[PDB]
């Protein structure tokens, strides 16, 4: 079970992997603790796939605040898919980022956070107003220190009116807590 | 501002949850079941529902309700519409709403769930857009969702150009038991399927009162509709301007405007029932219907539902027209009649047993609910006068239009 | 000889056609042939040299050549008068001082004898303010009426909207065509 | 045909009023 | 059973094989990986997690696994002893302070049962600046023929050049395969 699961999980094979990956997302929907193969998934992270992405996102979202000390172990991954030339694969990046309730994760990533908010994207402008309006509610003082705020009101002038919008609501999110 | 939306069961599962702030732990859902028993069991039961310093404000849908954790002073309308539309969503997706599907597909609906909202705030909620970005069966997202037109996608293609209308009249008449009408308003429904090549640009123009006066033509047969409700692709400005109904129909069936207004006319079907219930010994159902609808019109398949007793056993039915059914179910008589001439009437004569024992406590009286639905009938006259279907390309389109008459909220009540 | 080719392709549409594109500067003109050409309202800085394009509708290919209303560029019209079918003028309303400027060069062109197979193409271009006139007034002040053997049409074209370019593309072709 | 109503063909704008 | 399959198989070549890439911050993981991969010196920020990649060649996928050399990063190496069949090290000279805490690093590593049948590989990184020694004097220092029971191959690589990299590449071949 577990240790079958493991080692499904530490395969070669990616159908193996998608299983894997599908029965833990089961277990944890079905009301199974799986945050102890957290670190077993850890490691089949960066994979080509978008559809094992997303489960490992939700996971590790899902499975943050449970094992903050072996969530350690995604700050590269999530800075090497800030940059992907996919808007999809960059917006589902930065809204992990977002949703990773992490004290020592959301330091390192205001460098992300600052390169996606000029980004032309309309899609990922919208996720970058998301995750600025995110770190703000759980940092503060770490949004003020980023200087976010210049960014976030000339993103009402600018075009794409959903991310203007979407902006406009992060703004007004950050003032209701002001 | 949800902090939490989560899919519940009929026996207390959460068969699903997504969490979008993380404001709310996750275990306040246990509470949320016995908070609903007792909510109902003491008649305190409310769609938005209060855990403490957490709210939990969900709907009931086909087999689960899904409650949506919220810990701020969240819009409460808000969260119902979001709710909405991802009811809409999964029935887009999914064509049945039950568990069945719940625990089999969620691989898509994890997804479709993360991608639909973000920090409790919505932003993509066209199921015919969504379809082209996650599927359960991925490419960049399309631009029509970060273009302006976000109902119309671009690129679409047909071999010809037929759009399919559908004015579907409701007849809702709230009649007193004194036999006076007090409800009686008739909501207008505008429902389009368009099937064209590329994006036009629809330009609707029908017979409304307040374009002919505008016009100076406020003299023949023109609409008062009190309430229009124009659809997302109707620009609100155009409307607003000179009444000009300009906007871009999207690919597939979807409501373009619910007009509603009152009706000042008489009823299309009159009902004079009669209740000759003796004192625990038998019961009498003098119930007439005279159609007072256009005789040119029918009206297919007309169930006038006559609630009989509840406890009301060995009935008999002397009728004139139309199948006379009692549904032990519900609990009442339903004259069923396939094709009702206009002008048409039925005379009918009830008669069943009741037990000689009086019932512990009172059940009430049902009201009398009709089920007329007459097509190609215009009660409220209203016609339309063209659309202007234009494209960049240029093509010659050919729309249709049929007009439906049913009867909404037409009960009558009871004595 | 035979004319069977031409014939065949007559059957499935082989006329094309020409057409101009002249007017003042800020006149609507590059705006409306971006707009019959792809669909959009792109802005452009004004015309100092010309602009040239066709339009593919009702199995014509409608090719336009636009043409600024500069001073410079003014006398330069005469350049495209040579291998020119049509013409069609977009008026500008939102501009009363300029109006008599307009009608004047109108004039000036329309009094060549070369451009004489050319019909004349009004538009009433900027119908989105409401200082524009109507159908008639204008051509009234222009005195379209007093153009002996020629086929004017004056039609109102909203640079915002794009209305009535369908009805102007069709009795263009209508007076481009005398087939069925 | 159909139920409710046969579909008719709708027009393209009120051409009485120009 | 048959192994017809497997025969067709190694025909034309199977095995891939498998490596890892550990090292101190800034010692040259990065950009090596990124050479051997791509071929390119690309500049890359301080590995805060991890670096997985592939090298095809003769025949064989040689799948790299970089590790940074941070602080709280260097006691996460356990992780990827697992189901690892080998492990390369790369060295800085260009460190004198930090050449004993590599070795200690090295020694830690190394002093794992689970790790064993993992050949050790010593990448001499940082083979641009003057101050580099020479491939023994590095060797005597960590003490690398102490090792018992270990294959132990010292190559010298400049990060800026690319130099030695065949030749480690295919010393890490003949250690793995045992065949002609
Ligand atoms: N906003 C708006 N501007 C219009 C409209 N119609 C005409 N214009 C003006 O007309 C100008 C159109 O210029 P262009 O599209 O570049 O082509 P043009 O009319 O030949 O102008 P030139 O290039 O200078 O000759 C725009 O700059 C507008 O200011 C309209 O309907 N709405
Ligand atoms: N100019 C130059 N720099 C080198 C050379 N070899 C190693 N370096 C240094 O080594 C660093 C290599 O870092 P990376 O390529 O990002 O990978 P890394 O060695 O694992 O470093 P970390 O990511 O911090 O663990 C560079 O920043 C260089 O400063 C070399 O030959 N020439
Ligand atoms: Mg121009
Ligand atoms: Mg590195």
């Amino acid at each position: 079970e577990i240790f079958e699961l493991k080692a499904e999980l530490n395969s070669d094979k990616k159908e193996k992997k998608k299983e894997a990956v599908k029965k833990v997302i089961a277990s944890m929907t079905v009301g199974k603790d799986v945050s102890a193969l957290f670190p077993d998934v850890v490691n089949c992270m960066q994979t080509d796939n978008l559809e094992l992405k997303k489960l490992v996102y939700l996971y590790l979202m899902n499975y943050a605040k449970s094992q903050p000390d072996m969530a350690i172990m995604a700050v590269n991954t999530f800075v090497k898919d800030c940059e992907d030339p996919n808007p999809l694969i960059r917006a589902l990046a930065v809204r992990t980022m977002g949703c990773i309730r992490v004290d020592k994760i959301t330091e390192y990533l205001c460098e992300p956070l600052r390169k996606c908010l000029k980004d032309e994207d309309p899609y990922v402008r919208k996720t970058a107003a998301v995750c600025v309006a995110k770190l703000h509610d759980i940092n503060a003082q770490l949004v003020e220190d980023q200087g976010f705020l210049d960014t976030l009101k000339d993103l009402i002038s600018d075009s794409n009116p959903m991310v203007v919008a979407n902006a406009v609501a992060a703004l007004s999110e950050i003032a209701e807590s002001h | 501002s949800a902090s939490a939306v989560y899919v519940l069961d009929l026996k207390g599962k959460v068969l699903i949850c997504r969490n979008y702030r993380g404001d709310v732990d996750m275990s306040e859902v246990e509470h949320f079941m016995p908070i609903l028993m007792e909510k109902e069991e003491e008649g305190m039961l409310s769609p938005i529902l209060a855990h403490g310093g957490v709210r939990f404000m969900w709907i009931k849908h086909n087999n689960l309700y899904l409650v949506a954790t919220s810990k701020k002073n969240a819009c409460v309308s808000l969260v119902f519409s979001f709710l909405y539309k991802v009811v809409q969503v999964f029935s887009e997706y999914f064509k049945e709403l039950e568990e069945e599907s719940i625990r089999d597909n969620f691989v898509i609906i994890y997804e479709l769930l993360d991608e639909l909202m973000d920090f409790g705030y919505p932003q993509t909620t066209d199921s015919k857009i969504l379809q082209e970005y996650i599927t359960q069966e991925a490419p960049r997202p399309p631009a029509t969702v970060t273009n302006a037109v976000s109902w119309r996608s671009e690129g679409i293609k047909y071999r010809k150009n037929e759009v399919f209308l559908d004015v579907i009249e409701a007849v809702n008449l709230l009649v007193s038991a004194n036999g006076n009408v007090l409800r009686s308003e008739i909501v207008g429904s505008i429902k389009m399927r368009v099937f064209l090549s590329g994006m036009p640009e629809l330009r609707l123009g029908l017979n409304d009162k307040v374009l002919f006066d505008n016009t100076g033509r406020g003299k023949s047969k023109s609409v008062e509709l009190e309430d229009v409700k124009f659809h997302q692709c109707v620009r609100l400005s155009r409307f607003e301007n000179d009444r000009t109904i300009s906007f871009i129909p999207p690919d597939g069936e979807f409501e373009l405007m619910s007009y509603r207004l009152n009706t000042h006319v008489k009823p299309l079907i009159w009902i004079e029932s009669v209740i000759e219930k003796h004192s625990h010994s038998r019961i009498e159902y003098m119930v007439k219907a005279k159609s007072q609808f256009k005789r040119r019109s029918t009206a297919n398949n007309v169930e006038i539902h006559i609630p009989v007793p509840n406890d009301a056993d060995s009935p008999k039915f002397k009728t004139t027209v139309g199948s006379v059914k009692w549904v032990p179910e519900n609990s009442e008589i339903v004259w069923s009649v396939k094709s009702f001439p206009g002008g048409k009437e039925y005379l009918m004569r009830a008669h069943f047993g009741l037990p000689s024992v009086e019932a512990e406590d009172k059940e009430g009286k049902p009201p009398i609910s009709v089920k007329f639905e007459i097509p190609y009938f215009t009660t409220s006259g209203i016609q339309v006068r063209y659309l202007k279907i234009i494209e960049k390309s240029g093509y010659q389109a050919l729309p249709w239009v049929r007009y439906i008459t049913q009867n909404g909220d037409y009960q009558l009540r009871t004595q | 000889g035979n004319i069977f080719a031409n014939l065949f392709k007559g059957l499935f549409g082989k006329k094309e056609m020409r057409i101009l594109m002249v007017g003042l500067d800020a006149a609507g003109k590059t705006t409306i042939l971006y707009k019959l050409k792809l669909g959009e309202i792109v802005t452009t800085i004004p015309t100092i040299g010309f602009n040239v394009e066709t339009v593919e509708y009702k199995n014509i290919s409608f090719t336009v050549w636009d043409v600024g209303g500069q001073d410079k560029i003014r006398p330069l019209w005469r350049h495209y008068f040579q291998n020119t079918q049509g013409l069609i003028f977009v008026v500008d309303s939102n501009d009363r001082e300029r109006v008599n400027e307009a009608r004047e060069e109108l004039m000036r062109m329309l009094a060549e004898d070369e451009l004489r197979d050319a019909v004349l193409l009004v538009f009433a271009n900027k119908q989105d303010l409401p200082n524009a006139m109507n159908a008639a007034e204008i051509t009234d002040k222009l005195g379209l009426h007093s153009l002996r053997h020629r086929n004017w049409y004056i039609q109102a074209t909203c640079a915002t909207s794009g209305d009535g370019l369908y009805e102007g593309l069709d009795w263009l072709s209508n007076q481009l065509r005398n087939q069925k | 045909d159909r139920k409710g109503g046969s579909y008719s063909q709708a027009a393209g704008s009120d051409s009485a009023q120009s």
